[PDB]
């Protein structure tokens, strides 16, 4: 199921995800068309006892998933232009697992969250922490770019 | 048996200020054991709601300290690991 869901999730067809889940939690979790909720109170059902071996296993893809469909959400939630239901989301991309260019991502995401709100010294912050943790930071210079752009320090954003 | 804190200052090298001091002082007897009273003694006896019986596990029992580096994570299964694995308090 959480292949099959994983597949739906790189095709968006979320819509029948989360009646797919609905349906595998009990369907008294009718009402609860939040996906992300839905993915958190989805249980898979063992400790996976002594049977032939895997790749990879049930709760290591409900951990990918929590945090694919946080971050992907997150990005969708800034670009339709609502900087204040992203912050939520993208931080509970970052409280899971979260590889390093995930990690990298979500920082730069919140500078332009914090851009759009009109707090300029809290994304300066985030865009640090994002040159500091990353190897790739193009993506950071750009939202500082765009930040001294909002703001009009010319020279700034000519350097950066 | 009596107890005797003592106490030595390292700054000054005059080996000045050893400040003895006689804490109390500890009676045992095997009636009293048999009646429990001081043990700590495992399951069942978990609530522990005298706090001097935390710190006697954390005096009686061996230590080890360990730094966790992850390179290429980040690291928030540590708390999972302990609630839902480990199912700590």
């Amino acid at each position: 199921v959480g292949l099959q869901a994983a597949l739906w999730l790189s095709a968006d067809r979320l819509g029948d995800l989360a009646l797919l889940l609905e349906t595998l939690n009990g369907s008294q979790s009718g009402a609860s068309k939040d996906l992300l909720l839905l993915l958190k109170t989805w249980s898979p059902p063992a400790e996976e006892l002594d049977a032939p071996l895997t790749l990879q296993d049930a709760q290591g893809l409900k951990d990918v998933l929590l945090t694919a469909f946080a971050y992907r959400q997150g990005l969708q939630e800034l670009i339709t232009g609502n900087p204040d239901k992203a912050l939520s989301s993208l931080h509970e991309a970052a409280s899971g697992l979260c590889p390093r260019p995930v990690l990298v991502q979500v920082y730069t995401a919140l500078g332009s969250c914090h851009r759009k709100m009109g707090n300029p010294q809290r994304a300066l912050l985030y865009l640090v922490a994002a040159l500091k943790e990353g190897s790739a930071w193009g993506p950071p210079l750009l939202e500082a770019s765009r930040l001294y752009q909002q703001l009009g320090d010319t020279t700034a954003e000519l350097e950066s | 048996c009596t107890v005797l804190l003592q106490i030595m200052e390292r700054e000054s090298g005059n080996c000045p200020k050893d400040r003895y001091v006689v804490c109390g002082r500890v009676f045992l007897s095997l009636e009293d054991l048999s009646t429990g009273k001081y043990l700590l003694t495992f399951p069942k006896k978990k609530p522990i709601e005298h706090m001097e019986d935390l710190f006697a596990l954390l005096a009686a029992f061996h230590k080890s300290c360990f730094q966790i580096t992850s390179p290429g994570y980040a690291l928030n299964s540590m708390k999972v690991w302990l609630l839902e694995h480990m199912k700590c308090e």
